[PDB]
């Protein structure tokens, strides 16, 4: 998502204006989907995927992905530091 | 229960008559498959209760008998019928429960 | 950057690699001599031959050579 | 279609695809520290008597082979019933090949209809053999013998008539082709009686044979040596592991014998060839249980490295070094096979009751109220005086 | 008469609870002793397992930093004390032990009631000293486990105190071979030779795994088994086996053609079908020709 | 219970394999354990096929280029280090290339031993333009990675070619821990990257087999006055004067000297070894 953020900039002429675009693209999700936020769906990595979809190329929804080596419910992958 | 017999008394036994099938175990101490059989075996006898008596004769005692039965290894076991024009069956190896009690229905 | 430092210091050069004025093993590619490292069949800064399969990208001081040594079969080696 | 044979070189084990079937077990005597066994006592099971089976069936070893990365197809036949297709089934998830295997609808797999006799003595006399006995000389897949390089059977195909004249004719046609004949023994329980009938049975087979593998019970029985040495003794004295001389096995050798092996599980093999023999030791204080204490699992791994080597470089059958590197490697073969089963059998506790050797090594608290490890009320006390 | 051999070259008993041993392994080849040494040292440091004294019971105690009147030592120091006891052990289980006694005297490890699975070793070990006529009953929880953790006791079962290991050049340059010696220091819940054995043994354990078959091979003690069950379930509601139970074995396939889908790695009925009919060609050997015959195989079937 | 499963594979080209592979549940310290000895043995305890030798016959000069052959002499041996071959071999064994003329010389060209096969036949050896034989002698050996220098047989003019003997080009292992509370446990990942001459499944089980074998033989059996110094001993002269020449103090350091020792210094006589004795058993 990084360097999509640097690609979907170099769209555009001011950084400023497109904080403001995505935060108000974010806030319609919200408001039409309240429930599907907030979790493992962001609304502003959901806004963020969707424009790169748009340009024409291809990417998991709101950039989410899950371990599928979890053993089980209960279970929380510890971060070796 | 399963019980451990010799040889004279299988021949005591098969003479005589019974009204339910009969399955002699050709088993020895040393082999790790027949103590897995003496498993099922036990599993079997506690289904068919009367339906059934299930012995075992030890091949190291009774390897004249163990030979003249035509035992070729272990472990084995004989499927006796008690109509005397049936025919027994011999079974070699670890075979699944439900072969069992396909024997003792189908053709004993 | 002591790690890049010392990872990238070459080999010995001159009097401090020969006791004695004198008067390497070469490597198809660079993975098998990455490999041969990893064998400790050589040092991290045990001088070296790589085949080089590109451009001439290697940053040095813009010199002629040392020496030219040419075959009367036309072959010359700089 | 040489031009498609691939590499290793096939191997063809010829016979009968039983399911955890013994033929035979002796008394032997393993090379064992004991030392250790008397401190692990509590922990390690031990048989009171120590017996060896020299190994399974011809399915066995094929499944034996394709684990340690060689080429085996299993010649046989099998009933179409549900135990005959679960066993097929077994054997391709092995990754057997079993184009050579006849599935018969009119046989029975692991079922043989005897006459049992109630006038004398008990007798039998088989009447409808099983399907893995029925194999036809019409059913053999002679395609499977030209791309084969080895040619593996046991003693087991020749105990029925209709069996041994099929096997005779499988060994004839492989031997044209430019087979090597392996001759895995494995006597069946009613050949150890009458040393005379195991002779006259097997001499047709022994003789068409280039390598042969024996147990050491089974050498001293063919070469009619008494067994001398002690049995179950806290000891590894070098009487229980003896090197018999060339000459106390010449009477076995033919013309055409390549190597004769004799194994005492995986604690010696021994080897003889017509200019070499010599011997190698190795280990056979693996975990073992109730359900793996016959030891066939090494028998079969054990066999399957002796083939691995031989047919890998089949040049070398004479070379003394390699027989030394062959031997050592099929008693590491022996050796993590039966490791391996003693893992996925487990211990004594279809209704079959396995408990891990965790499980198995776990004590009880001794947590007893009336028992003497607690802390009883103050009115039973005994406070040991100091 | 191995060639490669292995000796204790020095056994050495420094006190009850320190023992030293010293052992060669020789003649490896190069690589050889760096990759055992390293590995032994790991399983020695790491995956020995000790037994030890987990928690204790005080009987008419407020907290464990208060004192007994008789005992000379306080509380907390009898908890200190407890923790340096070194127990031997192979099996595992929370066992339980017990110290009743009377003074006045010097409590030792001897005086601990110990199960029948559980042994001492070092008598002398001190525990208490009792300076009048008391009665202290103390109960005990033991454990066999591996690395370190009523009053808790902060147990390290770890029975190797330290190990170490060198690799010297065999000789002349023939094969290159090596020598390597390993030492090793135990508390005396084991002797050095013995944790050498375990360590041997516990990493084949650790290695041996990948020797098992993949995770998922056989459908789902004896593997052979539940397969069968689910043919006779399939036997009753007529229902046939899917395809990727079938193997192309099964199938009348001329020799030429099952060489090819085997050197393809196509095992299974529902492989090749998944194949397409262009990737077939694309396999040495089998052609255009070979298509339809193979067809009407898979037609007939 | 303890399981392995491979959770990734590729076939990138004929000489690029990657498989990743998975080992679970595993108790804390025990990946890492098993993922630094299976890295050690899948990178130099893993035996390899190799060209180590080649030899150019029909005389050709012995010179750096060949008439009709655009590349040189070393661009060849180059060319032959880079073929990836697998084999059984015991020993050593000889391979031999003999080209007729024009066209390109490749693996497939290569006359191999009975046991060894070529993984990739489109490697490229030599580009032919005139119509010259060209019969090149191969030496062939089997060799584990941490292995060494085959002993020297340097004549008739057979080129060495320095061989690194690893069919695992790359292999790493990483570790995830997973926890419900108290209950702690480990995941263990090993990745394989071969040359296709072994699969990484395939190398996955002979490190795992090469280093038990290395264990087993560990499980072998076999067949069945510090206080008291030489001046307080009423000593003759010659005997302290020598004493003292050893620096020999007090009657341990006596003691720790064998009658063989003693004898070995200057100026001590058989005569004197008796009379150190007979003072020695007077006290």
């Amino acid at each position: 998502m990084t360097m999509d953020i640097e690609r979907l900039l170099l769209s555009e002429d001011n950084r400023f204006e497109f904080v403001n675009s995505v935060a108000a693209e974010a806030t319609e999700y919200v408001e039409k989907n309240r429930d599907e936020y907030g979790g493992t769906k962001k609304a502003i990595f959901h806004v963020l995927s969707n424009r790169v979809n748009d340009l024409g190329f291809d990417r998991p929804e709101a950039y989410a992905e899950s371990d599928p080596y979890k053993p089980g419910p209960g279970y929380l992958k510890e971060y070796y530091t | 229960l399963v019980r451990k017999l010799s040889a004279q008394e299988l021949q005591d036994l098969v003479k005589g008559e019974r009204k339910v099938p009969l399955i002699v175990d050709f088993y020895a101490t040393w082999c790790g498959p027949c103590i897995l059989m003496a498993q099922e075996l036990e599993m079997l006898a506690v289904e068919y209760e009367s339906n059934a008596m299930i012995v075992k004769v030890d091949t190291d005692d009774e390897y004249e008998f163990a030979r003249d039965m035509q035992v070729r290894g272990l472990p084995t076991l004989f499927f006796i019928s008690p109509d005397p024009s049936k025919d027994a069956i011999r079974t070699e190896g670890l075979i699944p429960l439900q072969m069992m009690r396909d024997i003792i229905d189908n053709d004993m | 950057l002591i790690g890049l430092y010392v990872l990238t210091s070459g080999t010995r050069r001159g009097i401090c690699a020969n006791r004695y004025n004198p008067c390497e093993p070469f490597f198809c590619n660079s993975y098998d001599a990455i490999g041969a490292y990893r064998q400790k069949r050589i040092n991290l800064d045990s001088p070296l031959w790589l085949r080089w399969q590109l451009d001439q990208r290697v940053i040095a001081s813009k010199e002629v050579p040392i020496e030219v040594h040419y075959e009367s079969f036309g072959n010359y080696h700089e | 279609i040489s031009h498609t044979y691939g590499w290793p070189p096939l191997v063809c084990c010829f016979g009968s695809a039983q399911h955890a079937f013994v033929p035979s077990g002796r008394p032997a005597n393993r090379l064992l520290d004991y030392e250790r066994q008397e401190r692990m006592k509590d922990a390690v099971w031990a048989p009171e008597k120590y017996i060896r089976a020299p190994g399974g069936c011809a399915g066995g070893v094929a499944i034996a082979l394709a684990s340690l990365g060689g080429k085996a197809a299993f010649m046989g036949k099998l009933g179409d019933d549900d135990f005959g297709q679960a066993m097929l089934y077994y054997l391709n998830v092995c990754q057997v090949q079993t184009r050579s295997v006849k599935i018969d609808s009119k046989r029975v797999t692991a079922c043989s209809t005897m006459k049992i006799s109630k006038r004398g003595r008990l007798k039998s006399t088989c009447v409808k053999p099983c399907a893995e006995d029925s194999l036809s000389k019409s059913e053999i897949n002679v395609d499977v013998l030209k791309e084969a390089k080895m040619f593996y059977f046991t003693t087991h195909s020749l105990l029925d008539k209709k069996m041994m004249s099929t096997t005779l004719q499988a060994i004839k046609i492989s031997k044209q082709l430019g087979n090597v004949i392996f001759y895995d023994l494995n006597l069946p329980l009613p050949l150890w009686q009458s040393l005379e009938e195991t002779k006259s049975l097997i001499q047709e087979v022994w003789d068409l044979a280039d390598v042969i593998e024996v147990t050491k019970q089974e050498l001293e029985f063919l070469c009619g040596i008494e067994p001398t040495e002690e049995f179950d003794t806290k000891n590894n004295d070098s009487s229980k592991f003896v090197h018999y001389e060339p000459e106390t096995v010449e009477p076995l050798w033919h013309e055409n014998l390549k190597i004769l092996f004799v194994t005492n599980g995986t604690s010696k093999i021994h080897y003889y060839t017509k200019e070499h023999n010599g011997a190698v030791l190795g280990m056979e204080d693996v975990p073992i249980t109730p359900f793996t204490r016959d030891m066939s699992a090494s028998g079969d791994g054990i066999v399957a490295g002796l083939i691995r080597m031989l047919t890998v470089q089949p040049d070398l059958m004479n070379d003394k070094g390699y027989l030394e590197r062959t031997a050592r490697y099929a008693i590491e073969c022996g050796v993590v096979d039966q490791w391996l089963l003693a893992q996925t059998r487990g211990y004594p506790p279809n209704g079959i009751r396995s408990i891990t050797e965790r499980e198995y090594r776990t004590s009880k608290p001794y947590d007893e109220p009336d028992g003497p490890y607690v802390m009883k009320p103050v009115e039973e006390r005994e406070y040991r005086k100091l | 008469t191995r060639t490669l051999q292995w000796k204790c070259v020095e056994s050495r008993r420094d006190s009850k609870r320190l023992y030293y041993g010293r052992f060669i392994l020789s003649p490896l080849m190069k690589g050889q002793a760096d990759t055992i040494g390293i590995a032994m040292r790991r399983a020695l440091l790491g995956e020995i397992e000790g037994t030890c004294i987990t928690r204790a019971k005080f009987e008419n105690i407020p907290h464990d930093y208060s004192n007994i009147v008789g005992i000379q030592e306080s509380v907390h120091e009898i908890l200190m004390n407890l923790n340096e006891i070194v127990l031997k052990s192979n099996l595992y289980g929370t066992r339980n032990a017990l110290i009743c006694v009377q003074g006045p005297g010097y409590i030792t490890a001897r005086d601990i009631i110990l199960p029948p699975s559980v042994e001492i070793v070092d008598n002398t070990q001190h525990i208490a000293t009792l300076t009048e006529p008391i009665n202290l009953c103390i109960g005990l929880k033991i454990e066999r486990n591996r690395g370190y953790s009523s009053y808790p006791i902060d147990a390290v079962f770890m029975p190797v105190q330290n190990a170490n290991h060198s690799i010297h050049s065999y000789g002349n340059g023939n094969e290159k071979q090596e020598i390597l010696f390993i030492e090793i220091w135990t508390n005396g819940s084991l002797t050095p030779k013995e944790a050498l054995h375990e360590a041997s043994r516990n990493l084949i354990n650790l290695f041996i795994p990948f020797l098992h078959v993949e995770e998922e091979t056989f459908y789902l003690t004896l593997p052979l088994f539940p397969f069968h069950n689910k043919l006779v379930n399939l036997r009753q509601k007529k229902k046939e086996l899917a395809f990727q139970y079938i193997f192309i074995d099964q199938l009348e396939l001329p020799p030429r053609i099952y060489n090819c889908l085997k050197k393809s790695n196509i095992h299974t009925l529902l492989d090749l079908l998944n194949n397409s009919q262009e990737d077939l060609i694309k396999m040495e050997h089998f052609h255009i020709e070979d298509v339809k015959k193979l067809l009407d195989i898979l037609e007939k079937k």
